[PDB]
RNA sequence: UUUUUUUUUU
RNA sequence: GACAUUGUGAAGAGUCAGACUCU
RNA sequence: ACCGGGGGCAUUCGUAUCAUUACGCGAGAGGUGAAAUUCGUGGACCGUAGUGAGACGCCCAACAGCGAAAGCAUUUGCCAAGAAUGUCUUCAUUAAUCAAGAACGAAAGUCAGAGGUUCGAAGGCGAUUAGAUACCGCCCUAGUUCUGACCGUAAACGAUGCCAUCUCGCGAUUCGGAGGGUGCCCUGCCGAGGAGCAUCCGGAAACGAAAGUCUUUCGGUUCCGGGGGUAGUAUGGUUGCAAAG
């Protein structure tokens, strides 16, 4: 269910005569028998889980920490990554650059994985038989076959119905609208092919 | 750099050699090894262990700017070599 | 004899999935089939096991890599970035 | 009227330069939560060598950037040099090699100064040909040695007497006489100097300073 | 019929000379064709010179100078006359006309 | 309204003039340049648009500013001759002369002058097309 | 641009050309 | 700023 | 949006005659 | 202490354009032949100081250089290559031109992924006009930029194929060498470039130190033309995703 490889990495416990180990998102590259060194005094190599703080910026990181201590929520997906924008020592903050191209300010003690998450590429072969997608989506949850509303019945989707296959109201739905009736496109700022930058 | 690539050639052509760990590790124990070269890619402990046996035996170890690939290349052969010991160098100043 | 004028591997999907959807699983499908040099024991013995994992034959090592190729430009460039920095 | 809200204010470069007048500012006087002392804390002032120490310098042009204020009293440090515009155009002449450069210089209390030198080739007592061009790799090496020769001087001094240098273009002379063995050089300036990365503002030093 | 022995350019040696955008019309021309003028004047005109030094705050102050590189395309500078035609004869003449 | 001048010192303005070929500007500033004296162009003084450049309306923006400043007790003015500049024409306007002009003999000491014009190392590309303004 | 439009034009009539003979 | 045309042969 | 949960300090502005109001 | 904008990959810097933040200003700004569309008191434009993005490397910069051509210009590092010059070094005809065949090949254009500052086909408006699907102005989409692939065409021009050889004078210029004087000067210095003005002969002429040494024709070799159109069209073949070659 998963495109991007896990780690199963084996640390010391410093406390008692027993063994710990971590299951993390791999960054490309790492490799069996490679040595992660994670702390705040750890170097600038991939792999080694540091704090944002240290690094310069341009860095490219992974497994970002939206909040100390949350063990890395952000750019998790295969191939994704995020980027040190800048830093703010007097406020002790860093601005980061997400995988949407959104920034974000965390604090400079929030740790991250240096490096971007392996099995980049994923999404640029075609899933070309259905067989495919059928066998993708049996890992992951039920949410295919995907049946489009205007092929329903008035009584399941606001979109059902009519002697032609047509929507007949406008598909751009408010954000507050009810539980059955918010579907389409939600809160929808502009519609049409993007044209430009955005 | 280049330096070396032309008196690996002339060792090769005229003075004796040994490729290979196993014959390198019999050169050293057995004091016939002038010199010893190490490909840059040669596993760690393999590394340590033969800079240990040099240390032992009091040769110079050189390690190739190259993998085990490029130094069969310089070789001369069609193999991979990781590790090889100059025994003597014949018309070379490899040793120095 | 040279079976297939152009498909070669995508032969396999006969005559669907359309001509350019063909030729764009080609590239991706050769890379992820070919072998690649290890840089551990410098033979090419890099095969993919699942997406993402390369093993080698010879000296076992996995390593984590592209979804279709053993590494990918953004994941050079990167360690370029740091060897860089590292050394300045 | 609405300029009876605006208090006058006197500006002080320090003790660098010889005349510490520079002039008169003006902002509107404290009301609520906006403080005109707050509010001048960080203007920057444009001023000239020539009425800074009525010397010939009148190309060089200066910033001062205002970190404290007292009374009517508003107390500027140096920020950043630079040459004028028409020295430099004028500078600039056709059959002859412009040689520029830039380097980043650590002081000793911790302003990394960029600095913008520029040359040009000279020509000869008795030179027939028009052009005064060279090799470029003699270029390369004239810009190691302007490079050198102001990593040389800077370092080991503070903003102080790096300013001090600047104010007669010492540097410059220097370089004019100095690098000139490979090809010798003319119009050998300090074209501009600014402030890459500063240290946090220290009142009790800029109390020395003036 | 050739008109100029240097096809209106001055590339020897040269297979590609960037271009420029002529002052006025901002056509491109290359740097080669395009017709080069050095102007260098007063920063006040030679009427206002006077007004100036008397309303003048120093003893004495050196006026600046403007420096402006202009470069013309032909049609931009014949018809500003910064170049006039000339005689099949005088054409060949390459030595700057008398300021 | 204003500073306390040491019986005959000199008060320093900056006035920088912005002389287009479609306008004017004299705007006086103190030395900093964040605070404004007083600013005017050419078309607060000229009706049509044609002329908001002209010479004429120059002379009245300066004229105005003069008094202005002689109100507030600035009595001597830095020049800073501005053009266009960036991608477009780098020599002053028709309206650059007349404003200096009527400064001076209005009766502000005048200082040091600079020209200030926007240069580029390199530009973006220029307005017109390739083959440029064919009118 | 005289030579070259009738280049385009003869163009377009071979694209129709192409077209209709499909 | 605007400023398009001038039947056939002789 | 208001009231309650809802406490402890500063600065500004406004009301009053030490309180209140807001920010 | 070689020579060079020759090529590639990383890296540094610069103002400028645009956007935006803070502060001041106070009603225009922009743009034109004149205007209008447009922006502006929700305080624009203008100032000063920052911040961000992408593009681009002014001046120096030239009858200068390099490259097979196309083309090539911010600093630095690395990588491989090369010209000329020097040579009492080596091999010894290994050479010239080349059907078929192959690499490279501006700009536009096509596919995929990123970027999207500026400019800007198409498009939409404001003008001008008899009309104006245009020139002018304003807002812009593809594109312009990067990476990986396609296309293989330009007034891709010096409208002059390549190799060798002979025929004129002058003084300049780029590189290297030789000999002197103090980086520069001198040597009617030697080669190799890139030119210019005194040019035999040639040419229909314009003009050409080659376009000369051709009815006194004949150094070698490749490609191409045969009055103007139809027409680089039809058809066939082949290449390409298409446009098209």
């Amino acid at each position: 269910g998963r495109g991007a490889p896990l780690a199963i990495i084996a640390f010391r416990d410093p406390y008692k005569y027993k063994t710990v180990k971590t299951t993390v998102v791999a960054a490309e590259g790492m490799h069996t028998g490679q040595f992660i060194h994670c702390g705040a005094k750890a170097q600038i190599q991939i792999g080694n889980i540091v704090p944002v703080g240290t690094l310069p910026e341009g860095t490219t990181i992974c497994n970002v920490e939206n909040k100390s201590g949350d063990r890395g929520v952000i750019a998790r997906a295969s191939g994704n990554y995020a980027t040190v924008i800048a830093h703010n020592p007097d406020t002790k903050k860093t601005r980061i650059r997400l995988p949407s191209g959104a920034k974000k300010v965390v604090q400079s003690v929030n740790r991250a994985m240096i490096g971007l998450v392996a099995g980049g590429g994923r999404t640029d072969k075609p899933l070309l038989k259905a067989g495919r997608s059928y066998h993708k989506y049996k890992a992951k949850r039920n949410s295919w076959p995907r049946v489009r509303g205007v092929a329903m019945n008035p009584v399941e989707h606001p979109h059902g119905g009519g002697n032609h296959q047509h929507i007949g109201h406008p598909s751009t739905v408010r954000r507050d609208a009810s539980a059955g009736k918010k579907v389409g496109l939600i809160a929808a700022r502009r519609t049409g092919r993007i044209r430009g930058g955005k | 750099a280049e330096n070396i690539n032309s008196r690996l050639s002339m060792v090769m052509k005229t003075g004796q050699y040994v490729l290979g760990y196993k014959q390198t590790l019999k050169s050293l124990l057995n004091g016939k090894a002038k010199l010893v070269i190490i490909a840059n890619n040669t596993p760690p402990l393999r590394k340590s262990e033969i800079e240990y046996y040099a240390m032992l035996a009091k040769t110079g170890v050189h390690h190739y700017n190259g993998n085990n690939i490029e130094l069969g290349t310089a070789c001369g052969r069609l193999f991979r070599v990781c590790t090889l010991a100059v025994t003597d160098a014949g018309d070379s100043d490899i040793i120095l | 004899a040279k079976r297939t004028k152009k498909v070669g591997i995508v032969g396999k999907y006969g005559t669907r999935y359309g001509a350019s959807l063909r030729k764009m699983a080609k590239k991706l499908e050769v890379a992820q089939h070919s072998r690649y040099t290890c840089s551990f024991c410098g033979k090419e013995a890099m095969k993919r096991k699942a997406t993402g994992i390369w093993n080698c034959a010879k000296c076992h090592k996995v390593v984590a890599g592209g979804a279709y190729v053993y590494g990918t430009v953004t994941a050079a460039t990167v360690r370029s970035t740091i060897r860089r920095l590292r050394d300045l | 009227d609405p300029f009876s809200r605006k208090e006058w204010y006197d500006i002080k470069a320090p003790n660098m330069f010889n005349t510490r007048q520079v002039g008169k500012t003006l902002i509107n006087r404290t009301q609520g939560t906006k403080i005109a002392s707050e509010g001048l804390k960080g203007r920057v002032f444009e001023v000239s060598l020539g009425d800074l120490n009525n010397s010939e310098a009148d190309f060089r042009k200066f910033k001062l950037i205002a970190e404290d204020v007292q009374g009517k009293n508003v107390l500027t440090n140096f920020h950043a040099m630079s040459m004028t515009h028409d020295k430099l155009c004028s500078i600039v002449k056709k059959w002859h090699t412009l040689i520029e450069a830039n380097t980043a210089v650590k002081t000793t209390d911790g302003y990394t100064l960029r600095v913008f030198v520029i040359a040009f080739t000279k020509k000869s007592v008795n030179q027939v040909k028009k052009t005064s061009y060279t090799k470029t790799s003699k270029i390369r090496k004239i810009r190691s040695e302007m490079i050198g020769c102001i990593e040389k001087e800077v370092t080991g001094c503070d903003l102080k007497e790096v300013v001090s240098k600047l104010i007669p273009d010492s540097i410059g002379k220097d370089i004019e006489k100095t690098c000139s063995k490979l090809y010798p050089l003319q119009e050998v300036y300090i074209r501009k100097v600014k402030i890459i990365k500063r240290p946090k503002v220290d009142l009790g030093r800029l109390h020395d300073l003036h | 019929t050739f008109k100029r022995r240097n096809h209106g350019r001055n590339k020897k040696n040269r297979g590609h000379v960037a271009f420029i955008r002529c002052t006025n019309c901002g056509r491109c021309c290359p740097k080669d064709k395009a017709i080069k003028k050095f102007v260098v004047r007063n920063i006040v005109e030679a009427a206002a010179v006077r007004d100036i030094g008397d309303a003048s705050a120093y003893t004495q102050y050196a006026l600046p100078k403007l420096y402006h590189k202009l470069h013309y395309c032909i049609a931009c500078a014949i018809h500003s006359k910064v170049v006039r035609n000339r005689s099949r004869e005088a054409r060949r003449d390459r030595n700057p006309p008398p300021r | 309204l204003g500073p306390q001048a040491k019986e005959g010192e000199l008060i320093f303005g900056v006035a920088h003039i912005f002389a287009s070929f479609n306008d004017t500007f004299v705007h006086i500033t103190d030395i900093s340049g964040r605070e404004t004296i007083v600013r005017v162009t050419g078309g607060m003084k000229v009706k049509a648009d044609r002329d908001e450049s002209s010479p004429y309306a120059a002379m009245l923006a300066a004229q105005d500013v003069a008094d202005r400043c002689k109100q507030l007790g600035i009595n001597a003015l830095h020049i800073k001759l501005r053009a266009t500049g960036g991608t477009r024409t780098k020599t002053p306007g028709p309206g650059a002369q007349s404003a200096l002009r009527a400064l001076a003999r209005a009766g502000m000491k005048i200082g040091r002058i600079e020209d200030v014009t926007p240069i580029p190392s390199d530009c973006t590309r220029r307005k017109g097309g390739r083959r440029g303004r064919r009118l | 641009m005289r030579e070259k439009w009738r280049k385009k034009r003869m163009r377009r009539l071979k694209r129709k050309r192409r077209a209709a003979k499909k």
